[PDB]
Order: C-alpha cells, then sequence, then structure tokens
RNA sequence: UAUCUGGUUGAUCCUGCCAGUAGUCAUAUGCUUGUCUCAAAGAUUAAGCCAUGCAUGUCUAAGUAUAAGCAAUUUAUACAGUGAAACUGCGAAUGGCUCAUUAAAUCAGUUAUCGUUUAUUUGAUAGUUCCUUUACUACAUGGUAUAACUGUGGUAAUUCUAGAGCUAAUACAUGCUUAAAAUCUCGACCCUUUGGAAGAGAUGUAUUUAUUAGAUAAAAAAUCAAUGUCUUCGGACUCUUUGAUGAUUCAUAAUAACUUUUCGAAUCGCAUGGCCUUGUGCUGGCGAUGGUUCAUUCAAAUUUCUGCCCUAUCAACUUUCGAUGGUAGGAUAGUGGCCUACCAUGGUUUCAACGGGUAACGGGGAAUAAGGGUUCGAUUCCGGAGAGGGAGCCUGAGAAACG
RNA sequence: CCGGUUGGCCGGUCGGAUUUCCAACGGGGCCUUUCCUUCUGGCUAACCUUGAGCUUGGCGAACCAGGACUUUUACUUUGAAAAAAUUAGAGUGUUCAAAGCAGGCGUAUUGCUCGAAUAUAUUAGCAUGGAAUAAUAGAAUAGGACGUUUGGUUCUAUUUU
RNA sequence: CCCGUCGCUAGUACCGAUUGAAUGGCUUAGUGAGGCCUCAGGAUCUGCUUAGAGAAGGGGGCAACUCCAUCUCAGAGCGGAGAAUUUGGACAAACUUGGUCAUUUAGAGGAACUAAAAGUCGUAACAAGGUUUCCGUAGGUGAACCUGCGGAAGGAUCAUU
RNA sequence: AUGAUUA
RNA sequence: AGAUAAGGGAAGUCGGCAAAAUAGAUCCGUAACUUCGGGAUAAGGAUUGGCUCUAAGGGUCGGGUACGAUCAACUUAGAA
RNA sequence: UAAGGUAGCCAAAUGCCUCGUCAUCUAAUUAGUGACGCGCAUGAAUGGAUUAACGAGAUUCCCACUGUCCCUAUCUACUAU
C-alpha cells in the first residue's frame, strides 16, 4: 500500500500476546528489531499485560524513558521494541531478571531469574557465511552477528554468549540425541530430545522429537531450538517444562485445588 | 512512461486483459542511451533505492583485457564493425554490449616490447634475463599478429555502458576471432 | 541440435576462457552442474557441442521449488515443448471428481531427445519467457 | 427441533401449482412506545455536485538563534536559562472513505527470489585519502552564500512575489592528520654466471571488465624440462591448504586496469578527570547525529500449484501494428516480448478457449436447515482499486500520490 | 512367541488398586521355496566371543555420513499447516442474560496464585504407515536379470616414485 | 358443455418506409497539448591569469632614474553554475471524422395474443356428437372446418380352425 | 341447428 | 476554343445541363442484398521525390574406391 | 351471367375526381418514398408478383465539388476591325 505500513489494528496483532478485543481499536505494532513481528513480545505489552507494573501506555513509556528497564544489558528506550524469544531483561529495582521463554499453552511466559543467569543466554545460529576480508562469521536468532567462531560451529547449532560482548563463551553441535525446545507452530513450548530426522534434499528437513513421557511428534528443523543434552537444560525452564498433558487431567487438576 | 509489466499485454490464450490498474513506478522503463564516441558525457540517474546509474553517452576511451595474458589497458575505440543484434548500431556507430570494435593497439604493442623485447610489424642484464625467461610464449597466432601489424585490434564489448558508464571488453582470440572474421567477410 | 553456431552471434558459455597457452587434455572446456534434487547430468550434455544458456545443467537456470510430471504433447518449438497436466478436481456436493488438465509449457535442452507421449518430470526455475517457468530434467521413455 | 395445511370433483385417489406457515446482522414503511445493558447508520438509485469550518506537522542535555522576544547570569565576556519565526533533518506513501473498474484478473491457501530494491530499527564493519605522494597544502582545522530579519516595495484578489543590506549549519562545495611487516614490478651496481642486489612505485573500500583459486571415492612402481626442502645430492620427503549448498560462474581471496571518483567524522550535549618532560603539553569518560559494506527486521515487487457467477440466440481465438519460442541487445531494482533487431511458426480450444452480461471487488464470514445443501457477503479484519475521467512527472528508501 | 487395551477369582485398600488366571481386541517379530537395496566406514550389534558364572575376538544401520537401483498415481490413516474476530466448546455469578476474559485466596500491615483451553476448517501443496479397490509399464522378429568369471573399447582417478 | 371468424373497449409484445433518433463502450485515420529524455542555446551571475595608463605614498643613485600597492578603464583568454528558447524521440490526454458493438426509444400501417354478466354468424368437438376422432403433408373455403394420400387407437371390434 | 347472466 | 476566380455552395434551372472534384501503384479496410457466382476499385483512409546503404531472390565449372571460383538481370522489402 | 377478377399488385410508365387521404423526407415539396383501396379503366405466357448482376434508360434525395447562381471581373489564341 504505496509504502511501508506503520499502524496495526487489533485482530491483526497475533493471538499469543493475549491482547483484549476491547480497549481501543489499535494494537501495538512491533517496530523492527532483532526478532520478527509475530514471534516477539513488545515491551509495552510485557510491562502492561504480563506483570501489571504499569496501567497505561504513557506510564510504560515513562518507565522505558526514565531507564529503569534494560534488555540484553542495554536500556533500549523504545516503547515497541521486540523482546523476542530466549532474551534477558534486567530491572535494578527489585533486582529481577526476566527471561522470555515459551509455555506449553502457547504463550510468552515470564521466567524469573538472577543476574548471573542473565549474564549468559543461548542463541541458535540462523546461518553461517564468509564476511569481507576473509572473516568467517555467523548470525543467530536474535540479530546478533558474530565473527571468527570455531569451525566446528555449523548451521542449526547453538551458542552461549557473554552479553558484554558479542563473542562466544561456548557452543553446542547438532546431532541425534540432544535436548531441544520448539519455537513456532502448534508445538509452541514443547521440549523434546531428538530421536532422528529426515532430509528430503530440495527443501524442508523434518525432525522427530519426543518429550520424556515417550510422547513423540515431528516438527520443522527451522522451528526447533536445541538447548543442550538429555537431562540437563542449559538454562532454567518455566513451570511445566513443555509436556502438554491432556485437557481432562488439567480440569481435574484445577478441581483438586478448589 | 514506458511500462515493463504484463497487465498491458495479452494473455497466453489470446485475451486482451482489461485495464485494471494505473501504471506504476515499480514497473517503469526508460529511453535507450544510444551511446557514441568522443567528448565523454556521463549523465547519472536516480534509481529505485538511490543507487545511481551512470548513463553513458559520447564515450571516447575504454578498458580492454587480453585474456591469454590477463592484462587490461586503457585504449581508444576506432568504431564498431559488427553487432549481432542490429547492423544499425554498426552503421550509426552506437556502443553497446557484444559489440565488435577496433582499438588503437599501441599500449599492447609497447607493453609487449617492454615485457618480452620482441619486435612487431616491419641491453641491461635484468631486462635480458626477464625476456629470456618469458620466451616460448610470444607465438600467439596469425590473426592477432596481423592485427598488430595493422595497428587496429578487434575487441568485444562486454560491459553495459548505458548501465555502467564504461565501455569495457576484451580482445578476440582464436575461435571466435575466426568466426567473426568469417561473418565480416561474407559478401 | 545439428549446429552449435546456428545464430549470427557467438554462442558460448560465458567466462569459460579456453586458454591457448596451456596445453591440457580435452582441448575445449565446458562447465556444467548437477541440478540437484537427485537428478543426473547426462553424458550427452557433457559430450555435447551445444551451448543453450537456458539449459539447467550446462546453463545458468537453477532448479528450485515445485517439481511436476506430465506427458509431452508438443515438440514444434525450438528448445521448448508443451506437456499436459492431467489431474482430478473434486466436487463435494456431488461428492466426486472430474478430469481437468493444465498445459504447462516447459523449456528443454539439447541434452534430451523427447517425442510426443514421453512422460517427463521437470523443475521450477526462474521466468525463462512470458509463458515458461519450468525446465525439463528427466525423461521416462526412449 | 427429519412435522404440514386450504383450493380443480356430485364425491374419490393422483400429478401439479397457487395460497397459508416459520425465520433473515434483509431492507423500506405503518400503528404504538415506560426502563437497564450493548449498538448498526447516505452502500443499493447518482464513483452525482459541493458553500463553510477542520482533518499532519515536528526537538532534546544534545544541528543552526545577537528574535532590536521574555525572566535573571552573578557557575560563567561568546553564548552558555527559556524561547516564536526561519534554514536544516524527518514525516506528510501510515491512517481514514468509497466499491466505480476488474471474471485466471484481483483474491485464498501454498512455493520461490540460486531472479531483485529496502529508509528505519537491531548486530558487526573503513591504521593504507598529502598523488615528483621534500615545501606541492591551515589540520590546536579551510571557502561561499542564503533564509528568517532591516527597510524600499508591486497587484483588486492568491498559503501571490521582486529590488537592496547582513549573517548562520550535521545546508552546499573542499580537505590532511598513526605503526610495523609482505609480494610484485622495475632496476642502478657488482657483473656473477649457484648468481646476489642498493635505491624506487603500488597495495583500504566502492564501480566496471577479464583471468585464476574456491577441491578432495584408494594403494604402489619407471623415468625425465630442472636436483626443491637438507644432504652420505645414497635421496628420508612425510610436512603441505580452501567454507557453505539439494545444486551455482555462491560467499570469499588474489592478479591487470578502469572511475569524470564513492566511503574512510572539519557535527553536537554533559561531567570535567589524570601523567609529569609544571604546559592552553599529552592523554581520558557517558552519550546524540551521520556514514561504505554485510547480516537482520518492518516491508516491497515479481512468482510456482489449485480454486470463481450466468451464457454456445458466443465455436473457434491470438499474430496487422507481439501473438508462441530462440539468439543478441537495450531498458529494469531485478528475471522475462518488458521493449527493440533478425529468425522458426508457433501458443489456447467441447476437459467450454475466445466474445457478451453482471442490480460482480475477492476472501475470513452471514441467514437458513436432521444430513446433503441454497442464498447473500458494499459494509468493522486481510488483500486489491480509486480520488470527477484520463494521461504525465518531481521529491524521496517507499507514490504514477491527487487534503 | 512377544508385549499393550478391556474386564475377570483372591479385594490381599476401608467407591480407589494387585498378582497366575480362564476371554476378546487390534499391534511387534520369526519360520513355513516368501530379498521385504547393499558398498565404504567407524557402534561391531544381538559379540561363536567365558575369565570361576559380571570375561579378550561372531555377520554395520539397531547410531549415523555419504553412492546406489530409488516404475507411477488415485485412495485412505497420522502429522506439519490453515492470521484474528466469527462458529462449537472448558472455566468464570456481567447481580441473571446478551457480553467480556476476567478472577480467586491470605495472617487483608508484608502479599500469594490457576487462567485466557480444545475442536472444525472444502479443494490444492509437504512428510508419513498401509496395500484392499481402480487403472499403470516390465522379458517374446529376447537390444532379458543376476556373472566371483574371461576379454577388448572408453574416459575418470588417490597414494607414491 | 364447447369452437372459430366478424363487431365494440382496454392492455402487452412483434413486423414496418423513415439511409429513424438519442446514450454508452471499443476503435482505424488525421490534428495533437503537456510533462519526461536527447541535440543545441545562452541571457545572467561568479573564480583565475596576465594587462597598460590618468598620478598620490614611501624606500634607494638623492640629479635625470628605479619597486609595489592604489579610484580608473579597456583587451585577451582559463573556467563553474546557468533560466527563456530549441531539434529529435518515447509516454500519450483531448478534438474531428468514419466504422462497429450493445441499451432504450418515435412511427403511417400490417398482423397476433389476452382480458370483457348478458354482440352477430353458424355448430367443429365431447354419445357411433349425428360424415369415428386424432397425426403428418398438400390444396380449398366467411368461420369453425372440408377433402385427397399414407399412419395410429387415445375406437364404436381384444373374438370366426 | 340453438338454448343469455348469476346462484 | 481554352483558363482562373475571394465568401457562400445548386440558392440557378424543366432538370447539377456544363464545369469542377475523384483518378496510377502499394498497404489497410469493406455494408445491405444475393441466383452464393457477385456487389467491389463498394464506401472509406494512409504512403509515394532525391541520395547513401542494408536484406533476400540466380547460372555455369570444381571434388576419395560441408565449401570455393566465375558471370549477369531487375524484382521486392526495410533504414538513415 | 358463358363465368362474375382467383392468387397477387397499385394513384404504379395503367387512378377521371386528383395537388386522393395518413406517415416520412423539407423552413416550405402538384415532386420522391412507405402505407390504405368499390381499382373511371390493375391482374395472371393478351403473362401476374418479386428479383442479385447489368444499363450513354426514366425519377428523387444525401456527401464531396464547382462562375450553374448571388455577380460579375480578368487573361490567352483565332476572328471580327
Amino acid at each position: 500500500a504505496r509504502g511501508p505500513k506503520k499502524h496495526l489494528k487489533r485482530l491483526a496483532a497475533p493471538h499469543h500476546w493475549l491482547l483484549d478485543k476491547l480497549s481501543g481499536c489499535y494494537a501495538p505494532r512491533p517496530s523492527a528489531g532483532p526478532h520478527k513481528l509475530r514471534e516477539s513480545l513488545p515491551l509495552i505489552v510485557f510491562l502492561r499485560n504480563r506483570l501489571k507494573y504499569a496501567l497505561n501506555g504513557r506510564e510504560v513509556k515513562a518507565i522505558l524513558m526514565q531507564r529503569h528497564v534494560k534488555v540484553d544489558g542495554k536500556v533500549r528506550t523504545d516503547t515497541t521494541y521486540p523482546a523476542g524469544f530466549m532474551d534477558v531483561i534486567t530491572l535494578d529495582a527489585t533486582n529481577e531478571n526476566f527471561r522470555l521463554v515459551y509455555d506449553v499453552k502457547g504463550r510468552f511466559a515470564v521466567h524469573r531469574i538472577t543476574d548471573e543467569e542473565a549474564s549468559y543466554k543461548l542463541g541458535k545460529v540462523k546461518k553461517v557465511q564468509l564476511g569481507k576480508k576473509g572473516v568467517p562469521y555467523v548470525v543467530t536468532h536474535d540479530g546478533r552477528t558474530i565473527r571468527y567462531p570455531d569451525p566446528n560451529i555449523k548451521v542449526n547449532d547453538t551458542v552461549k554468549i557473554d552479553l558484554a560482548s558479542g563473542k562466544i563463551t561456548d557452543f553446542i553441535k547438532f546431532d541425534a540425541g540432544k535436548l531441544v525446545y520448539v519455537t513456532g507452530g502448534r508445538n509452541l513450548g514443547r521440549i523434546g530430545t531428538i530421536v532422528h530426522k529426515e532430509r528430503h534434499d530440495g527443501g524442508f528437513d523434518l525432525v522427530h522429537i519426543k518429550d520424556s513421557l515417550d510422547n513423540t511428534f515431528v516438527t520443522r528443523l527451522n522451528n526447533v531450538f536445541v538447548i543442550g543434552e538429555q537431562g540437563k537444560p542449559y538454562i532454567s525452564l518455566p513451570k511445566g517444562k513443555g509436556i502438554k498433558l491432556s485437557i481432562a487431567e488439567e480440569r481435574d487438576r484445577r478441581r483438586a485445588q478448589q | 512512461g514506458i511500462s515493463r509489466d504484463s497487465r498491458h499485454k495479452r494473455s497466453a490464450t489470446g485475451a486482451k486483459r482489461a485495464q485494471f490498474r494505473k501504471k506504476r513506478k515499480f514497473e517503469l522503463g526508460r529511453q535507450p542511451a544510444n551511446t557514441k564516441i568522443g567528448a565523454k558525457r556521463i549523465h547519472s540517474v536516480r534509481t529505485r533505492g538511490g543507487n545511481k546509474k551512470y548513463r553513458a553517452l559520447r564515450i571516447e576511451t575504454g578498458n580492454f583485457s587480453w585474456a591469454s595474458e590477463g592484462i587490461s589497458k586503457k585504449t581508444r575505440i576506432a568504431g564498431v564493425v559488427y553487432h549481432p543484434s542490429n547492423n544499425e548500431l554498426v552503421r550509426t556507430n552506437t556502443l553497446t554490449k557484444a559489440a565488435i570494435v577496433q582499438i588503437d593497439a599501441t599500449p599492447f604493442r609497447q607493453w609487449f616490447e617492454a615485457h618480452y623485447g620482441q619486435t612487431l610489424g616491419k641491453k641491461s642484464k635484468n631486462a635480458e634475463r626477464k625476456w629470456a625467461a618469458r620466451a616460448a610464449s610470444a607465438k600467439i597466432e596469425s590473426s592477432v599478429e596481423s592485427q598488430f601489424s595493422a595497428g587496429r585490434l578487434y575487441a568485444c564489448i562486454s560491459s553495459r555502458p548505458g548501465q555502467s558508464g564504461r565501455c569495457d571488453g576484451y580482445i578476440l582470440e582464436g575461435e571466435e576471432l575466426a568466426f567473426y572474421l568469417r561473418r565480416l567477410t561474407a559478401k | 541440435e545439428l549446429t552449435v553456431q546456428s545464430e549470427r552471434a557467438f554462442q558460448k558459455q560465458p567466462h569459460i576462457f579456453n586458454n591457448p597457452k596451456v596445453k591440457t587434455s580435452k582441448r575445449t572446456k565446458r562447465w556444467y552442474k548437477n541440478a540437484g534434487l537427485g537428478f543426473k547430468t547426462p553424458k550427452t550434455a557433457i559430450e555435447g557441442s551445444y551451448i543453450d544458456k537456458k539449459c539447467p545443467f550446462t546453463g545458468l537456470v537453477s532448479i528450485r521449488g515445485k517439481i511436476l510430471t506430465g506427458t509431452v504433447v508438443s515438440t514444434k518449438m525450438h528448445r521448448t515443448i508443451v506437456i499436459r497436466r492431467a489431474y482430478l478436481h473434486y466436487i463435494p456436493k456431488y461428492n466426486r471428481y472430474e478430469k481437468r488438465h493444465k498445459n504447462v509449457p516447459v523449456h528443454v535442452s539439447p541434452a534430451f531427445r523427447v517425442q510426443v507421449g514421453d512422460i517427463v518430470t521437470v523443475g521450477q526455475c526462474r521466468p525463462i519467457s512470458k509463458t515458461v517457468r519450468f525446465n525439463v530434467v528427466k525423461v521416462s521413455a526412449a
């Protein structure tokens, strides 16, 4: 439409932000950033509709502008910045550190953690190439662009980063039998320990994935996110850890605590 | 303006599409260049995304490569003598890509003399050693040697001067040289 | 496919400079590439004297995307043919199908010799012309 | 909640229609109308015409301020507080309105960009710019307006404008400032002839062209053109280096040149700190602005497969003067008859092409029902189109823009 | 033969849950002329490998990278995917209801906490287990498959010399 | 019970001289604005290079004579930006003229159809309807209709070993 | 040969 | 006997009588009606010079048991 | 009455009255055309009704064109003199 869009109505904003269909006919458009529009949680909806730390967008803008807030160790004083997947946010006041991960019900969770657990994160490599002057480099899922990594690091691997620089603390390779996390689709929030995969040369490599109740499924290799080895996650995980129990067990569950 | 789309053409079955939209800016075209020789004129044009586009006109000199030697020198241009697309470009002397032209041959000759020390047409220890080592490769073939006798050498333009502002190309050798001299001599 | 230099211009593979100075085996050079997706670049394309820059193997037209199969019905064009894509469109109300066809045109190299009725599979490449998007990669007759 | 009824006969059974019945985010109207909550609303005929008035402008600590604007510095002699107008920089291409056009066209799901542009964001990223490069030249930094304003003014009227005098910049036009090594060329000279060489020019990025590398299923022998490592010149010979892709002339590197020469900070705010060779010497922080390249993101444009109402009282359509392909070129941001030159005569069709009509924008959906389904969908969301009908074009990353 | 679902004596818990079980149901595997792709590799696997009953050495997919022949579909199962709103539907006293996605619980001064499911989604496109049904080509004037063989033609090609 | 002509009233559509009329779309040809692109144009402003003199000023042979700045004016080139105007091209609005396609519409008159409480002329059909009806084809006549040739039973016969 | 309308 | 006339255009006249206009060639386009053969040069429009070029169209002699040499016509198309 | 003009056609080159009546063409039309028909006196090989093509045939209108005309003027050759 004659140029880029700038506005966003409600009901075109995604579902998993859980924004209400009343309260004004406009929605927060994620300004461009290190994550996409849809698989991203803006800081306005974060502070205003996950924590209730503010009540009005002016107040959230007040907080972000007076710099009580900081994501990835930087203030980031824009009201509609995409706080995407896996990312870290640090609040000096209350000394909290939120981590942005998924839950099995298909929503952006709120993962409370400490300052040292904030100082490292995880990032799936999105691709690898050779930059100018013969400098091999890679680029992750959070717009982070990193130079001179290990030659062992190839595509679909994961890296653990220092957050004071963009350099690497260490890496994790891709192979059969590694703990993962899913990000995209019906499987949003699962945690499922690779059993095998399949190639289909020409497009759409698929991966067989199962969580610890033996329960399996299949997902696209660009929707998965590998988090380490079986047993230990490399980070802390939210309540449930990606299981997707039945509807009836959860009804009975709620009827047990009431 | 000149469009570049297919909403003004017919479909493949034979149906005049209807007029549905107005012409756009992301479907435009522009006039040809009709690039000539002498008194270098390079207008630049603003394009989609800034990204300037030096529309050559009247271009007098250009770059030319000799690929068996890998060298590349600046040279004048006598004129075009063959163009596969149109003899009109040949006659009217308009430089484009794939264009068979004649060049001065003086930098290649003098470079050959300075590099190998071997005469055409018709002392120090270091230069003598250099030429003695580089021998057994001054034996290219008859057609290029004859053209160096004449002082007018056949080159193929491989640039797109209306898109780049550079008439650049390479000398013909061997097979396509023979092909183009056959095409030229057809009478 | 009788004569490689049929056209007025000089047909060749761009950038493939056969250097007269070096004297190596196989006097004239020819680039090629395996198209991918489990296809094979035939020995007729390797040994070929032709050029055909619009060919997927020796040329420059990457195959990527959809893949289709059909039977050839036209050959009356120059390095281009037309096939017929017989399929069955379903009607829920009447709960049963009906034959339909789509005559996709495709491009063909001299590397293949195709007569009518020869079932063939092809590949999505970039727009070769107003009508064409596909290029033939395997034939299934003789 | 899978329902029937009245009417042809003197009467009977049937076919068959009429009428009844129930509903509608289906409209109009009538008669009546006390309350809470929620809420459509000049679409249908005229995408017919419009008075008047609004609907997009915008600053910080931080681009430019002697407002001959306003408070008071008294921490400030250049201002350094606040601050209209104006230059500059962004945005004005989003939103909002309508549904006239349009029947493989838009559109919906689904592919590709190994075929392209992309402001802004987000992550990285310019020791190499003095070209007889030693006086050729300020680098504790260089040149020019011009607005606003002063006053002279001109038209009946206009968001009309001229003449004369200033002055500003992140506005224009220019412009140097930090190592060390390493290869090519020449090449003085010794001349050696196993051949060694002083001294001199280049190398960053970007554009354009050409070339080379960009790889690698397995193990031993005979030699040479000249030993190549070090020598018992019996030959031990290992050591050797290139990433991704389903797949590339991919990323990327290096040779040889092109360029009228791109970028490589003459910008701005706070706090003002340390070494002493005790100085306007040298270093030093947190930021804002902009900038060449790459990736990312918001996009954009083309694009694969499938699907659209009624019509044969529309059966052949397309190609003059592009229709189908090929070659070459121009143009494009890019592929491509998108356009041109030449050549081959192709391409679509009863599996409904092509032509006509449409009270046709499409879809997600809405009414109605046991099931199957029929009808509607301008209308809140997604994608299109348009600004009275058409055509053209400037600015910009992005318009064929109509505030 | 194996193991999963359904119940079933004994209830060995005071309407939940257990063993050998009489029974059914589909699943996984071996053999009966039933190769239902194997070469390089490393796991050598189930290891004939056995040290006294917790030991050194069986046939590579049961883990993988690559080659390879992979004759075709229609159908059907399962999954990925179908933007929200809408429809059906979980929970919720809008005081009921249309609605909406909220709310609830404290020592009510520090505060704590479950939600915002799930389903449908025509055709078409992708992977997927099946092999009934419908066609579909294969070997007949044999240019027919395995061939350790034995030649000749051909090019490619690593290790050394 | 029922048929048709003819007569009166009203409606609906058709044919029809009028090279009918208007409205809209597509369009050959001719003229062709306007921007854009290319060949020039050159008002105008502006930087550099000398360029000699009307003659002040000072410094030096202090006597003629010399050095440079100055208000002044030609004259010459070396350039930068540069509008009006201009050639050619592609985009192509609009007008004129024809053609064609559709949508309504006028019309002397001609020939139909339908509706009308009680019009005229007959009596064709329903009984063997008083010449059995009907089907096709052809001719005839005020009108129904009659007649010829073949056909049917929906006939007035299921029937003559 | 024909027996007007309505019941 | 031959010609030309501004503006108008058959108003002249029994009547467009006389005169004008049209005119070759190439390309485009072509109605009703019809005995299906025609109407048809229907109607109606465009182009045409000079010069310099370019493209196609041929004849005959030549090959161990694809191509060359040589000779001469105007036909048509296209561009500056 | 021998039998009473059938089909068809028309103010037609046949229609007196007659410049028939209606429509159209026109500003105006005894003209042209299309219709009506008790047709003085239409009519079937004394051939009726059409009819493409053809015509130095008769008639009407329209486009172009023009000294035919408004309204005449000028020029040339041959005469006249």
